[PDB]
């Protein structure tokens, strides 16, 4: 039972780590507005919508 | 000096005489005496059996 | 700029301040541990929280509150709960022995020891404030700390601070049920000594909020959190003109000016209309006329006295959410036409309205609904003169045989303060008479 | 013996019991006495002062 | 930091105190060696009300154990929880009193007292803020009542601002264990009058009427009577050990139930007691505590308030329960039985709610009730004093330790005042 | 070129100087063995040699060896020169007479020689600091002997005092009052300024502000060292208003018999109550005038201020300083004397205070040390007089002082002189 | 540096000096042959206070062992630590004293006083700064009470400015060995007031009450009572042997305890004494030392301070501890009860804190308290001097050694004056 609990801890916690990285990306995307710099043109690629 | 304000010192404290036989029970530490009598009962029964055969 | 310093005193005051300050964390963005999660513009951001929260250099918002008690077992649940990182450690003042249902212990012996420690901490909170509006105080008349020390706190607020406004919220003792025996003697000797040292007083009884929760909400067998959560919906609605945008702002100075005519009559009675459950809110629209009329219902009052036996002396109306100021004007003209509701003759105008924009906040675990519109109302009534008549009745009753006065006399009180505190109220019981007759 | 009469007279013809004053120092509730501490003025009120 | 130094004196005192210290230690998770083996975090937060600390995470109680028989101490050390007490706190004499008062008040008990008054100041001064004491004794015997009224009398003169209680086991007429008990009971109740703050009355024939009828035990012993005495001993001191929604402690109860300082003789009770035949047939709801806690069969005295008037009522609840259903039943019993309450106090009932139930239980409730129906207890001792004293009965046993016959005379006029004080407050 | 020669007398002086010199060695970049792993800001305390070493400008003095032998074989044994730590052979034994006449005379001349050797190397010496304890025999008698011998050799030089005054309630000894009166009366005309501390007051500050229940003398010595560093900071670190050592006497001592100010250090808080609270200039200014943070257990609300000095360290701005001072000038709680219309001296320094590993206080950006001269210190000498009377009515302990060569009239003349001092404090405030 | 020359006389002095020197040598790490087998460095720093050096790293004590019979110091030469005492320090006479104060003071011990004075002058000027001396003797005997007071009187004529101490064992009306201990005690306690700086009081009936009511020993011996005497004999000189936060030698406790030069009769008591079965119920904390050290059930004299007024009180703590919790408990005792403390002293109690606890222990404390309850000790002895003396009880034994009856007559009017000296502060 001890090793089963540690396995479940690892699984839910990897899920938490992925959500942390996505949260930081969406904060940096929520920064931007018109006269903010560090925004630039990009080609229209299908990886954006995939 | 965290140990003086330690809230767990009385949890991790260990008595001056935990057992009868231990190393730190010398004569300057006055938790050990010689007049306390242990082996008094055996001396009494030894004397009484000697009295019988006598 | 629009700061107001909350003071909470008693186990009644501390447990109310938990549910008040839970709401204020979700009403703005602050977490339980004192951080906003992220700021979308870190150099920008909104500073609406400065009425209640004080921000340090890094990111941490600390409340402008002082929690006062004389018993340790009430605040130590706050001190090691969820919000143990939100409160600054020195704002939660305790004692070592409680005042033990005793006006004398709370005033003279036990409560005159913490008075010069709380007055230190109040000056530290009143010097952060650029634009301090006034203190708020939450207490209960039937305690030791809520009655003895709180009557002492108003008196050294008058000396030190002058005319600065000192508004109250109190738990007036309920007429039928009561969790004390010496609840009369406290309630007389605290009301008497804070007449000159108080500015306004909104009163609610626990028995009256029991009536609403079993009937208007669907929760049978409530708990004091279900009562605490409704009180936080009143204090927020009073102060939400200071934080959120309004079509008619109402400051905290305009309640005394518009509800307290005469210098010994400062006791309005609270009422909050649309508290209906989330299955019983699915069926009925909640327009501005549906929730204005419901404040005037004696079955939805938040005190156990009926205003149908008395004359309204002033009113105050605070609206939240999605209200048209034209449709506010339509309902007030309607409620004047009913002669079930009577106004005193010397007060022809008799109203003060305030329109806000932010709808009231849903808290997880609360029993109300998500609603666009709301009304909180504070009205001063002559039908409170029947409440002291059932408290003269129960002070003199133990005073005929002089029961329990041996507890009070040897605790620093001479016995001559009993035969003046009631005989002061005899004037006030006939002072409410002379504003209750017409001007012929 | 009238206990109901005398218990009223026991409290009125008397004096309140004045406390030994105390100041509470910290938020925990540490309570000291006021006269013995070096805070309140007591010892300049002596008759030996300044002579 | 609201400490309770628990005194107990006599064989009745010691073998009540040995059972009260079994229910507290299980309530706080103390195994018999002294250590702590609980699970929660409220079982360690406020444990210094009763327990001190030693080295190694050991907790020893604040108890003092007093007797004039040396053969009572070995009965204390024969139980399961006899090794948790510090062995200095036992105070044993060598020759007993043996059903007497002056033997225990002037001759032998007056020279055993001054070695205990070192032991109580040994402990009372090492509390951060002491709240008060307790005592548990029987007025029938000699050690508990001859000297236990002199233990009270010294410590009120030294510490007069603190609290003192007694769980006095006053004698019963039907269970008449010893002939010479009306002299011990009469002569000691006046020393209870001036000094004690609160006082209960726990008759042994009242405990037998519960175990025969309510619990339906075939063979009740004194181990099943100290269970009930100690289930209401810890139901009073429970909300200064565990947090609640509404709080009350030992001082607040004395404020509300004692309107004049000569009126402190209560009548305890305890709500959820159920036999095993009626065990599975019950519902664990709120008004099934208040129906039994207020039942006149359930009291721990051998007197009945259908004869007299409740001056006041206390009640302490334990369990996570609803404040509306707690408060509305208090109003429900005040309005209905409207002839059993005094007029000159109009809200006679005091209420507390404590969050933590006793271990093994879900809810519970405890009663303390002040009445003028406890003057019928004192007049039955007074009827069998002067039925026996007019013919000078056992007088040479007492007067030969240097009493006086006028000292006997003053000890019914000191008792005939309270039986005629409680009458004028019953006319009111 | 802006040197300070420190003199520590007594066990209090040695155990305070340990923490002070640890703070200095860590404030500059100096190892515990003299080396430095350039700038010359150390030059007010440490003197360079030809072997790369930086040896302090201090003199430790004791009459008893078992308190300096720990310095001689402690961590800092390679730093201190072997002839700057002077030890007697047998201590003064709580005796003003022993510490003044019979035992201090074998030890005064060697310390005068060492002070001549140190003062003939400072080109720009400002003045001496004396750290001592009233209660102890060496720290009273030998300190007063040293103050009597300093003035005839150096004259109008500045000499300052840090004094462990007797605490109001708890004292370690019985013969504290005779020592205290007989050192006050004989140093009263040979001293320029005498700041007071009280161990009971610093106990209360460590118990209440910090959370360190059961503190110790080292926990007290760290805060004393912080105060000393804030007083002498601007002679070493760059500032916007420098305050030289020759200005505290000028702006705190109106009369030559009244030179007794009291000290406060403002943000003495811990690492959990620094996370909750911002520590701006107004807060730390308003917390120096609080009678719960003073370093003598006495209340200035019962008296009148006569001069104030405020030393600011760190990230401070003159208008925030100005607004704080003009706020505290408007309380009716802070009442000044009739004849003090200006009141204040303000100094501003840039370098934020330095954190020692193992210490109690947290790392901060702003700090204040305030030295105020108040009339409310009269009750201290009133209790000291009363306890001198209580012992001296029945002629207690007098042979212990008379047998080592001092007359009995010194008790009478010292009580008369300090009675005149009480009338002085009474009459200058009206 | 600061040396202590130990002097002891009598069977009581030698059986205490055999047990005190065993305590010190375990404390400084000395095996029973002389060498050093310790583990710290602080044990070897101040070791010259008691031990002189020899060849090959051998430390021998600074003791002089005096007697009048030879049979007492053959059980000291043959005990556990008999090999470390330097054998020329033993001074013995061939015929004893025979429970006679006179024979040891004028006849037998007048021919041996000049034999010991060669030993002490030889070796007390081998030191570098001698702090003072120390005696340990019995007033109820014949050698220590008659000739030990003769050595005290001689060395205060040659070394006046130094310190003298006595751990005197005054007799006991309950535990009474001899018949003629009223004469030996009375004639010697007049020799103690003029020639000693400090003087403690020890009753064997008060050491029995510790071994029966505190340590619960079934068969206490004289080998356990000497352990408790030597508890308060190293704990007084413990801050000039080890460093500390607040040091105090022997002279600093003399300045703070005795107001007037004829009032120096203290009485000791030792803090952590604990029975074997009550061992795990204790906490080794600073409050629990200062509250059994002050217990009247603990004192090493048979007089109780609940009858008299504490003139002064000393306390010497050992072990690493906090100076706040030491200082708050002295104010805590002085203010609860202001009937047992004198008024013309505002703060009676003195504190000093060492660093090194007793070996194998965590904390310790000692009590050196001056009282006006010490006068009942003298008048329970002077009530049996003048009981015997009105009938000339045993007087022919004593007059034949060349005294007069005036020497018997002055020695109760000097004893009663001191009784009335300690009396005027009792009220
Ligand atoms: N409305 C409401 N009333 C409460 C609440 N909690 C306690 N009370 C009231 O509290 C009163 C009892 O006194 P407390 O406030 O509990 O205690 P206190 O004010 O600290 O006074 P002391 O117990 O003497 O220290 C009762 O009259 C209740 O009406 C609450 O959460 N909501
Ligand atoms: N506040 C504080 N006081 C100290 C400190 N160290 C010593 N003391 C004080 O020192 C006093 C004791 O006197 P000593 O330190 O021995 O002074 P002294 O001049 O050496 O006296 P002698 O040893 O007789 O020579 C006590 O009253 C303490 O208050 C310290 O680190 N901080
Ligand atoms: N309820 C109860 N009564 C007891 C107990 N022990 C003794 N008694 C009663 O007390 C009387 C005997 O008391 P006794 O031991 O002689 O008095 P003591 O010496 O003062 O303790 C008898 O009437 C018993 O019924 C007990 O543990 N519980
Ligand atoms: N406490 C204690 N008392 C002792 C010891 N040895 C002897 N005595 C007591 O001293 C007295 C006898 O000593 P004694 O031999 O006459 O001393 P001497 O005349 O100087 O040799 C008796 O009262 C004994 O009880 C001892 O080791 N310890
Ligand atoms: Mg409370
Ligand atoms: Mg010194």
């Amino acid at each position: 039972q001890i090793r089963l609990n540690w396995e479940h801890k690892e699984t839910c916690e990897m899920d938490w780590s992925d959500k942390v990285e996505a949260y930081n990306i969406d904060e940096a995307c929520c920064r931007y507005n018109n006269q903010s710099t560090d925004v630039q043109f990009y080609p229209h690629s299908a990886k954006f919508e995939e | 000096e965290f140990d003086l304000s330690d809230p767990l010192a009385l949890k991790k404290d260990r008595p001056a005489r935990q057992s009868d036989y231990d190393a730190r029970n010398t004569i300057s530490g006055m938790q050990k005496f010689m007049g306390e009598d242990l082996n008094f009962h055996l001396r009494k029964k030894f004397q009484e059996e000697q009295n019988r055969e006598w | 700029m629009r700061e107001c310093i909350s003071v909470h005193v008693g186990q009644a005051g501390v447990q109310i301040g938990n549910a008040c300050w839970e709401l204020y964390c979700l009403e703005h963005g602050i977490q339980p541990d004192g951080q906003m999660p992220s700021d979308k513009t870190i150099g920008g951001g909104d500073d609406s929280f400065n009425t209640f929260f004080s921000e340090t250099g890094a990111g941490k918002h600390v409340p402008r509150a002082v929690f006062v008690d004389l018993e340790p077992t009430v605040i130590d649940e706050v001190r090691t709960g969820t919000y143990r990182q939100l409160f600054h450690p020195e704002q939660l003042i305790t004692g070592k022995e409680d005042a033990a249902n005793n006006y004398a212990r709370g005033h003279y012996t036990i409560g005159k020891e913490l008075i010069d420690l709380v007055l230190d901490r109040i000056r530290k909170l009143a010097d952060q404030c650029t634009g301090l509006q006034g203190f708020l105080i939450f207490h209960s008349f039937g305690g030791g700390t809520g009655s003895g020390f709180t009557s002492l706190l108003m008196e050294r607020l008058s000396v030190d601070y002058g005319k600065k406004s000192k508004l109250e919220f109190s738990i007036y003792p309920a007429p039928q049920v009561s969790t004390a025996v010496v609840e009369p003697y406290n309630s007389i000797l605290t009301t008497h000594t804070t007449l000159e040292h108080s500015d306004c007083a909104f009163m609610v009884d626990n028995e009256a909020i029991y009536d609403i929760c079993r009937r208007n909400l669907d929760i049978e067998r409530p708990t004091y959190t279900n009562l605490n959560r409704l009180i936080g919906q009143i204090v927020s609605s009073i102060t939400a003109s200071l934080r959120f945008d309004g079509a008619l702002n109402v400051d905290l100075t305009e309640f005394q000016t518009n509800l307290v005519p005469y210098p010994r009559i400062h006791f309005p009675l609270a009422t909050y209309a649309p508290v209906i459950s989330a299955e019983k809110a699915y069926h009925e629209q909640l327009s501005v006329a549906e929730i204005t009329n419901a404040c005037f219902e004696p079955a939805n009052q938040m005190v156990k006295c009926d205003p149908r036996h008395g004359k309204y002396m002033a009113c105050c109306l605070l609206y939240r959410g999605d209200v048209v100021p034209k449709d506010v004007n339509a309902a007030i003209a309607t409620i004047k036409t009913k002669r079930t509701i009577q106004f005193v003759d010397w007060c022809p105008t008799g109203f003060k309205v305030g329109i806000n924009y932010q709808p009231p906040t849903v808290v997880p675990g609360g029993d109300l609904a998500k609603v666009q519109r709301a009304v909180c109302m504070l009205s001063n009534t002559t039908a409170i003169a029947e409440a002291w008549a059932r408290l003269d009745h129960k002070f003199d009753l133990m005073y005929a045989k002089r029961a329990f006065v041996h507890w009070y006399v040897g605790e620093g009180m001479e016995e001559g303060e009993f035969s003046e505190a009631r005989e002061d109220m005899a004037a006030l019981e006939k002072d409410y008479e002379e504003v209750g007759m017409d001007s012929v | 013996k009238n206990f109901i009469n005398t218990n009223a007279a026991d409290v009125i013809m008397g004096v309140a019991k004045k406390p030994k004053p105390i100041y509470v120092d910290k938020r925990t509730g540490d309570k000291h006495d006021l006269e013995t501490s070096g805070l309140v003025p007591k010892y300049i009120n002596k008759k030996d002062y300044g002579v | 930091m609201r400490e309770i130094v628990h005194l107990q004196a006599g064989q009745c005192g010691n073998q009540i105190g040995a059972k009260f210290w079994e229910v507290i230690s299980d309530e706080h998770g103390i195994d018999p060696t002294g250590t702590y083996h609980g699970d929660s975090d409220l079982q360690l937060e406020r444990i210094n009300v009763y327990y001190n600390e030693a080295t190694g995470g050991k907790y020893v109680p604040r108890a003092v154990l007093v007797d004039l028989e040396p053969g009572t101490m070995d009965s204390v050390r024969s139980g399961p929880f006899g090794q948790i007490f510090r062995p200095d706190n036992f105070v044993f004499g060598q020759s007993g009193a043996g059903n007497n008062w002056a033997k225990g008040h002037y001759t032998e008990g007056a020279e055993l007292v001054d070695s205990v008054l070192d032991v109580v100041r040994k402990e009372a001064e090492s509390c951060d803020c002491l709240q008060g004491f307790q005592l548990t004794h029987s007025l029938g015997g000699g050690t508990g009542s001859g000297m236990g009224t002199l233990l009270i009398s010294k410590i009120r003169e030294e510490y007069p601002d603190r609290i003192m209680n007694t769980f006095s086991v006053v004698p019963s007429p039907k269970v008449s264990d010893t002939v010479v008990e009306p002299y011990n009971a009469t002569l000691s109740v006046h020393q209870l009058v001036e000094n004690t703050d609160e006082t209960y009355c726990i008759d042994n024939e009242a405990l037998y009427d519960i175990c025969f009828r309510t619990l339906k035990l075939t063979t009740p012993t004194y181990g099943d009577l100290n269970h009930l005495v100690s289930a209401t001993m810890s139901g009073v001191t429970t909300c200064l050990r565990f947090p609640g929604q509404l709080n009350a402690d030992l001082r607040k109860l004395a404020v509300n139930m004692v309107p004049f300082p000569r009126l402190h003789f209560f009548m305890p009770g305890f709500a959820p007691l159920t036999s095993r035949g009626s065990q599975q047939y019950r519902a664990l709801t709120v008004p099934e505590l208040t129906q039994q806690m207020f039942d006149a069969k359930n009291m721990m005295a051998a007197c009945d308030p259908r004869h007299g008037r409740y001056l006041t009522v206390a009640a302490v609840f334990r369990g996570r329960m609803s404040m509306k259903e707690v408060d509305e039943q208090m109003l429900n019993v005040q309005n209905k039985n409207s002839s059993y309450f005094v007029e000159w106090i109009p809200n006679n009932v005091k209420t507390a709610v404590c969050d933590i139930p006793p271990r093994g239980l879900k809810m519970s409730a405890t009663f303390i009730g002040n009445s003028t129906a406890i003057q019928e207890l004192f007049k039955r001792i007074s009827e069998q004093f002067t039925a026996m004293f007019r013919r000078k009965a056992f007088l040479h046993w007492y007067t030969g330790e240097g009493m006086d016959e006028m000292e006997f005379t003053e000890a019914e006029s000191n008792m005939n005042d309270l039986v005629s004080e409680y009458q004028q407050y019953q006319d009111a």
